[PDB]
């Protein structure tokens, strides 16, 4: 997952407030472009390209209803319950497949960098980082367990691809640090990881590359 | 003689036999102990000190085999080919072998299956006669077992005898010992693609064969198992858990001591109807004591052990257990989270669960001294193991059935690359694939297979290329490879085109399009530095 | 299985004379002999082989020749036999000759 950039609240947010309005009354196409501002059309959580997609509330609105019209509870999730059923990662599967949580501890991608948490292992698993104990190891952990980052077969077999796909042009381009002179090899790392924002899972794809 | 006491407690079994059979106490004991002795693993497994297994086979001239030898493992083997290679054929062979020891077991001097004059004999053989020689292991007492059945063709110019009596004289020895003490006995099965079948549903319990126990060698051989007598069997062991014999014997007991009463107090009428239930009394005694006498597990604990085989070996099943609806038993099975009847089950659950409940009731019947009855012995042939199951069970189906039945010696025959990328490659046999039948040995493939990817195995084990060759499609990413390095890397318009089309049809997310896209970007840095060191 | 002589002795002394049974032979006896040294036959089916499409059907039939030929040359002397064309021919004449109605 990304550490996202949230900048800015929507004017929308402002009208509805908790208690008397309910999420059916409010306009999503309204609250969708700043969330793709912040995301880049990419999942907050498992970083797919999104296509079927819904507005996810970190902590949801069942047990949470003070945080309904709350900007910094709102993500761009993958997955859509009004198109198709049975969708196993993500927002759908943190309310229906993962049982009881505690939502405190969870990797909340605005207010916390992942990285420091979340390794990307290039044979496609998702595991702790080196040298968690405790408190941080149980965050790592239950991110993973809760988002089922790697029990969706779907999702571990499209990263495992990807970063299975690139792994020629990492191991060509480490060896020509040698021949090459600093400032020629610092440019073409700049531009292999300028690419990478466009691109699926780009976490992963990040981890492969530095 | 003194030679025979000196091989006898030297410990050669045959000796011991032959030294008891001319004496009729100590030459017994050593028989039943070779047999009976064996102990338990580190994994809590029972392990026979002196096991037995099919070490080799040799067919020639046997239907599209010239000549052709194979090494067997103790555990597992599994043979691999393409259509028409003669997989079948191979096990057909051993289990016609087998079937000269199922009948001496049964009945002294009992005959096993002969081969086909029509079918068995290759069709251009010179010599116009098949051969079947099969090498059996049993323990460091008897380290060869040979047999060999022969056929000669129908225009006959010298018979060619088989030559079974080593086969007799240890199945024999597994008879004579068994009728003056119960020992546990090998189990023989074949299960062929005949498994495959529908379910009758009208279950006539026939008299009472099935309960008794050399019932499980009916068939064994046959390549359908028996299901339909594994429900009556299992019917028949849930109405005897259901009521206890001895109570009815108590009161049996009781009754004939009532009527005894009456028939003293001057009632003459009721005499005939003490008799008769005299008569039951003394059958239920019996039927007690020959159960007693049998040292055989209760009813309770065979139902259960078999409940408990199904339902760790077949995945969809949690549950199985006989209803008395309205007045017929029935068995119900929990398939899927869902209380289903049998003949509700999909074919392939049904068809796995008739393997599975077949081969566990015989393995119950044949080892009653046994803690776990299915860690007794045995030599199980299974052709097409994949046969109606979904990747995901292929991926399980060899680890259960090897930790259901561990002493078990598995020849299987698959199509199946899921399930060989659950095994090693020494269990593996392949048929070279341009086999025109003169292969005299069948071998291990050169890859590991046991935890490697499904598309490696298709390609390097099984000759069948990842992406579907008459699809032209399936060319396309090469295709597209090759225009990159005809034109030093560059993406011209061709490339474009063919990279627009792959994007099309693939869709932009595809791995063929990154693999695209990897490769555009590997070349744009290769000619980077072709550029730098030119300059 | 194929006939052989004392074949002629099986069920003779109850159970012979069946109409279905004879129905059977004729028909196989027909097919046989509709379409001779084994050196010459075994050249002439190798000449043959050599050739082979529409020349299929008499590489097969001249095949089967052959196998008669060496089966009627392994066979015993105790077991000889008269051709099946022969054997036709004298059963058809028995039965136009003894039957009433029928030539
Ligand atoms: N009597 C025979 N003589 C020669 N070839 C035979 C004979 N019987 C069967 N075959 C060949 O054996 C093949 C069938 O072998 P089989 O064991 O069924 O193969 P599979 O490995 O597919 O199970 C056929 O392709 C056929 O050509
Ligand atoms: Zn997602």
């Amino acid at each position: 997952m990304r550490e996202l950039a949230r900048l800015e609240r929507p004017e929308i947010l402002d009208q509805y407030i908790a208690g008397q309005n309910d999420w059916m009354e409010i306009d999503q196409s309204a609250v969708w472009p700043k969330l793709t501002e912040m995301q880049g059309g990419f999942c907050a959580y498992c970083e797919c390209r999104l296509n079927r997609c819904h507005i996810e509330h970190f902590r949801p609105r069942g047990k949470f209803p003070a945080l309904t019209f709350i900007w910094n509870n709102l993500f761009g999730s993958c997955g859509d319950s009004r198109k198709s059923g049975g969708w196993s990662r993500c927002g759908i599967y943190k309310d229906n497949g993962a049982g009881a949580y505690n939502a405190d501890d969870l990797i909340k991608p605005d207010e916390e960098n992942p990285d420091d948490y979340l390794l990307f292992l290039t044979t496609g698993e998702v595991v702790p980082a080196i040298g968690l104990t405790g408190r941080a190891l149980k965050k790592a952990q239950e991110t993973i367990r809760v988002f089922n980052l790697n029990g969706d077969i779907k999702l571990f077999g499209s990263r495992r691809t990807a970063v299975q796909a690139i792994m020629p042009n990492v191991e060509y381009l480490y060896t020509l640090l040698e021949e090459f002179d600093e400032d020629d090899w610092n440019e073409m790392l700049r531009d292999e990881l300028e690419k990478i924002e466009s691109d699926e899972y780009k976490t992963a794809l990040k981890h492969a590359w530095t | 003689t003194k030679q025979y006491e000196r091989k006898a407690k030297g410990g050669n079994l045959l000796s011991a036999f032959e030294l008891y059979q001319r004496n009729s106490g100590e030459w017994f004991e050593m028989c039943r102990d070779y047999i009976q002795d064996g102990h338990v693993d580190e994994s809590g497994i029972f392990r026979p000190d002196n096991a037995f297994y099919l070490r080799r086979l040799t067919l020639k001239d046997f239907r599209r085999f010239s000549l052709l030898e194979i090494k067997l493992e103790e555990d597992l083997t599994v043979i691999i080919g393409n259509n028409g290679k003669g997989k079948t054929s191979i096990l057909y062979a051993i289990a016609k072998t087998l079937s000269w020891f199922v009948a001496n077991i049964l009945k002294e001097g009992g005959s096993g299956q002969r081969l086909s004059e029509m079918t068995d004999i290759k069709n251009d053989a010179e010599d116009r006669y098949s051969d079947v020689s099969s090498t059996f292991f049993f323990g460091k007492g008897l380290k060869s077992v040979p047999i060999r059945l022969s056929r000669s063709a129908l225009g006959t110019a010298e018979r060619r005898d088989s030559e079974v009596k080593p086969a007799k004289d240890l199945a024999d020895i597994w008879r004579v010992i068994n009728e003056v003490n119960t020992i546990n006995l090998p189990t023989f099965a074949l299960y062929n693609v005949e498994r495959s079948q529908p379910f009758n549903r009208n279950i006539k319990d026939n008299t009472g064969r099935r309960e008794e126990r050399f019932d499980a060698y009916s068939q064994t051989l046959g390549g359908a198992g028996r299901f339909d007598h594994f429900v009556e069997w299992y019917i028949y062991l849930h109405k005897r858990t259901v009521s206890d014999i001895s109570s009815s014997i108590k009161e049996l007991e009781q009754q004939v001591n009532d009527l005894q009463r009456t028939v003293d107090g001057g009632m003459v009428s009721v005499k005939s109807l003490l008799e008769q239930m005299k008569f039951k009394l003394s059958e239920a005694i019996e039927r007690n004591d020959a159960a007693v006498s049998s040292r055989v597990l209760t009813e309770s604990v065979q139902k259960s052990i078999v409940e408990k085989a199904i339902c760790s070996v077949v995945p969809s099943i949690s549950n199985i257990w006989v209803e008395m609806i309205t007045g017929s038993d029935l068995v119900k099975v929990t398939n899927d989270g869902h209380d289903v009847t049998i003949d509700q089950l999909s074919d392939g659950q049904r068809v796995f669960l008739s393997l599975v409940a077949d081969l566990a009731r015989r393995m119950v019947m044949l080892n009653p001294l046994l803690e776990n009855p299915l860690e007794g012995r045995g030599i199980v042939l299974i052709d097409e193991i994949e046969l109606h199951l979904h990747p995901k069970w292929q991926q399980e189906v060899i680890l259960n059935l090897r930790s259901a039945f561990p002493n078990i010696q598995f020849i299987i025959t698959t199509h199946s690359p899921i399930v060989l990328s659950t095994i090693e490659k020494r269990c593996i046999r392949e048929f070279e694939p341009n086999d025109d039948g003169d292969q005299s040995f069948l071998d291990s493939p050169d890859m590991q297979t046991k935890g490697s990817e499904n598309a490696q195995i298709l390609e390097q084990v099984m000759n069948v290329h990842s992406t579907p060759p008459g699809i032209a499609e399936s060319h396309w990413l090469g295709n597209f490879e090759l225009l990159l390095l005809d034109n030093s890397g560059e993406l011209d318009n061709h490339s474009q085109v063919l990279y627009d089309q792959i994007k099309a049809h693939f869709g932009i997310d595809s791995i063929e399009l990154k693999k695209a896209d990897s490769l555009i970007r590997i070349n744009k840095m290769k000619n980077k530095l072709n550029k730098i060191r030119a300059e």
